[PDB]
């Protein structure tokens, strides 16, 4: 395949100079599981089993013991496949073009087919970041012109029946009442058994520029932390800032058992195998990405909104 | 079948988009082992 | 209605009280040497999954349909919907489990009547109860069904009030 | 109690094979069948060789002691001291064997009832009398009944 | 036998998928010793000896020498043995029911007989620890309907003569009160010269909530380890957090010569060789377990209650 | 003996039950050996 | 011969006869019955039918 396809060669080649998305950074290594999918839906089955009387004393002869229930709950999750285009250098025009220490028309923006290739995957993985942490599609700073998808197919941040928190615009500067926000919506958490779990949140730049003001010798995000030490079992919780947020905290557990990621393994970047080409230099390619797959429990997400007006 | 792999020589543009879906699930996996917080 | 019930957009969320479940096994203690039989009964009358059933024999199969205490075959413990069977317990066999109520505050050892449509109530409405019936817990509604631990053992020999 | 362990000196001559088994130590019926339905039950008091109702209330689970009439559930027919457990037959399974006996007016023919303390005395109807009330010891007097249901 | 016993084989399969107990956090390695027996009670025989008088001084003759004595004490506990039963479907059956990606009826709630027992083990499992912990066996949220249980048969919580304090209904929200409860309760703890090990403390999630309140920049959870620590040799003081407790903390030393567990070998899940089988495709499996085996010497454990109403 | 070892047959019930005794102690002492509060 | 008790091999043998000769009357008519009359009928799936009906 290799001696007959440039590109898939090419690809190959230049494959490991993309970098790692950074959701990567936002779930435990056992959260993430792939599937085997495209497009479509799939359902998703959980079993749970439950004590149905005390347990039974077996002394002497006996024949009535007390039984152990069973339960299950099912759960869709949809997959939507996308594409973008791309040109690029033909293969043969190269030569053409190799100028001194670089390649490709800088008046007219062509470039080799492998640079081109790069640039564009790392621009559709970070449009992949920002569904998967916001749960829309858009290439505005807006938000706005949002593509439109299926239901069953959320972001951390939209994630439906989870512990939703609003600071009114009169607040917007008030830590005192922003704390006062989370500490409501951590007492309304429900980690159930699997507590004993680290702790994520995230916020945007101007929260964290309240945060490491101080306390009102201690800041507000050491408090922060505290607070939520106080409900995982005095474990690991991480900060991180994103700059694809506005005005919002989210607030999650690391743990499997309550919100696991399943996407299709064909999520990242992958080429087609149509190259449109013609009688000129320029050429043209697709790249292919599936999104969806967030799936997590009722009430142990919390999602804080400050609003500003 | 991994593109990180040398000897690895694909068939197909099926084996090869096999591949690279191997070769993204490796890479998180070296991710989650260098990582540190 | 049924008794599993749906695709979710997210889970559900101690072992402690998870067994209030409408599709939750019904024997709380079970038993080899207990005698369970296959039934049909009608798919558009009422539904007998948990609840007190009568053999009623048609002219073209017998079928079991909700019934009081008077004329009680036996419980309904069991239902497979795609073959419209019930699984009936006879009354000549001990039970303890849970059945459909429709008094919502039912306190723990009060004595209770199943009535016409199969369902447990007070044995003080009036009607002469003819089975030993006890409540083993507190009325609890599942959001709506009304569900209670009962203990069932024979039939009474004079009739009470 | 049902097994008074004491400890003896002498050994006690058991030889004869018949009126050997009418004793208070004798647990379980005279006749069994393996599709009996048996119940383990936490006890209060001794209800052992009687009939048993379920009493119902830190709030504890149900228990069972000696009783019966309208609120009769069953006959204790085994006991474990130990794990102080009792087994019981419920009354909706027919049983044979031999019971306490109120007193030894009971004879054969006789149709027996519980009584408020688990004992069978004479005429619902819960028994019928297949031998004579038999004294055991002091005022403990055993008869062979044929379980029946109420009536 | 595997060739003959399918369960058992799936059971030596599927047994490394249940996960360990809690209970293994509230104990030191040296504290857990295994003892064989079902059912039943055993005796423990501990010996000690003492000084009758001063020593002898070794000089020219003497015979009359002094003496070391010698004293025993013996400890009864009793074990308990527990059954569960479960169904599930049978093994000549499983092919009618396999479906794509999921073994089992959805609409009958069967499942096969590896995920059924994991299950099963589980539920008894977080039983175990519940009873481990409060020495109670209930299934309902209120802890009520609670089986009855042998005689010396305690948890941590019910142990009786140990040090035990209540904090007022009227005081239930002072973390002052509840702080000089534990400082008096502490001061009643005896340890002897044992007192160089670490201390355990576990406590409801409530009173987490109000330990990593300020001090009244130093928190309640702060000086509350440091008074422990005073009392310990300043030996490693463990907080732990657990549901299974309402309102009560429980103060006590991870030290094998005051606290130990014994408890027997088979008082984890055990699958039992009895399965009942019929004409159907549904079958019945029973589990085994045992309680019992918790023993601490006098006035080592504060039990500290917040009564509510 | 112990379920963990792929050589260890069992030949009857008892030395199956002995076999998953021994290895719930073993994962106790794995479980403390990995332990670090 | 005075309690109608056989040995394994021939009671299987008569009863799994029984039983085809059921299964083709049901092939056959649509329904299944053990009566001349043709009544009591045992109630079938939908989308369960025979050559007749």
């Amino acid at each position: 395949l290799f001696d007959e396809n440039y590109y898939a060669k090419a690809v190959a080649n230049i494959i490991g100079e993309v970098k790692d998305p950074i959701m990567y950074k936002w779930f435990s290594p056992d959260q993430i599981e792939d599937v085997d999918l495209q497009m479509g839906y799939q359902k998703t089955v959980k079993w749970d089993a439950f004590l149905n009387a005390n347990p039974t004393t077996i002394a002497n002869e006996v024949n009535t013991i007390s039984t152990i229930g069973f339960s299950s709950e099912v759960v869709r999750l949809n997959y939507l496949k996308l594409q973008y285009k791309f040109r690029h250098l033909k293969q043969t025009s190269e030569k053409f073009y190799t100028s001194d220490s670089y390649i490709g028309d800088i008046n007219n923006n062509l470039l080799p087919f492998a640079q081109a290739y790069k640039l564009a995957s790392s621009e559709i993985i970070k449009l992949i970041n920002h569904f998967v942490l916001t749960g829309t599609v858009s290439i505005q700073k807006d938000g706005k012109n949002q593509k439109r998808l299926l239901p069953n197919m959320y972001g951390l941040l939209n994630m439906p029946e989870q512990i939703k928190e609003e600071v009114a615009s009169g607040d917007k500067d008030k830590m005192d009442k922003i704390f006062e926000k989370i500490e409501a919506g951590l007492s309304k958490l429900e980690l159930g058994d699997e507590f004993s779990t680290p702790m994520m949140v995230i916020v945007d730049p101007a929260t964290s520029l309240k945060l490491v003001k101080p306390y009102a010798c201690e800041k507000w995000e050491d408090v922060l932390i505290q607070t939520i030490k106080a409900i995982n079992n005095r474990e690991d919780v991480y900060i991180e800032t994103s700059n694809l947020l506005k005005h919002k905290i989210l607030i999650y557990p690391l743990n499997s058992e309550l919100i696991k990621f399943k996407p299709s393994k064909y999520m990242l970047p992958t080429p087609n195998e149509q190259v449109d080409k013609d009688s000129t230099d320029v050429a043209h390619s697709y790249i292919d990405f599936v999104l969806g797959g967030l799936l997590a429990t009722r009430k142990t997400i919390l999602q804080v909104n400050i609003k500003q007006s | 079948a991994s593109l990180l792999d040398s000897n690895f020589v694909p068939i197909n543009f099926t084996e090869f988009v096999q591949a690279i879906s191997n070769t993204y699930k490796q890479r998180r996996i070296q991710f989650y082992e260098n990582l540190k917080r | 209605y049924s008794k599993s019930m749906i695709e979710n957009k997210v889970f559900s969320s101690c072992f402690k009280s998870k067994n209030e479940r409408v599709d939750a096994y019904s024997f709380a203690c079970s038993s080899y040497t207990d005698k369970i039989e296959e039934y049909l009964y009608d798919p558009a009358n009422s539904f007998p999954y948990k609840r007190g059933v009568k053999l009623v024999p048609k002219e073209n199969s017998i079928y079991v349909e909700v019934g009081a205490d008077t004329d009680m075959y036996g419980i309904c413990v069991d239902v497979c919907e795609f073959s419209c069977t019930a699984y009936v317990l006879p009354i000549t066999n001990n039970f303890e489990g849970y059945l459909v109520t429709r008094n919502p505050s039912i306190k723990i050892g009060e004595i209770l009547d199943i009535n016409n449509n199969g369902v447990i109530i007070k044995a003080g409405g009036g009607p002469p109860t003819a089975i030993n019936i006890y409540a083993l817990s507190d009325s609890f509604t599942i959001n709506s069904i009304n569900l209670i631990k009962v203990a069932i053992f024979g039939n009474r020999g004079l009739e009470k009030t | 109690m049902k097994n008074p362990q004491h400890d003896a000196s002498l050994l006690s001559n058991s030889n004869e094979f018949r009126d050997k088994n009418v004793e208070f130590f004798a647990s379980g019926g005279t006749r069994t069948s393996k599709f009996d339905k048996l119940e383990n039950h936490p006890f209060l008091g001794y209800p052992y060789k009687r009939g048993v109702k379920r009493v119902i209330q830190s709030h504890y689970e149900p228990h069972v002691e000696a009783g019966g009439g309208e609120d009769l559930y069953g006959i204790c027919i085994d006991i474990d001291e130990f794990s102080k457990t009792a087994t019981i037959v419920p009354i909706t399974n027919n049983f044979e064997g031999y019971l306490v006996a109120k007193d030894s007016t009971v004879k054969v023919k006789d149709k027996l009832i519980f009584n408020k303390d688990g004992a069978l005395e004479k005429v619902t109807i819960n028994a019928t009398a297949l031998t004579d009330a038999k004294q055991i010891s002091n005022e403990v007097y055993l008869v062979k009944v044929a379980v029946f249901g109420n009536k």
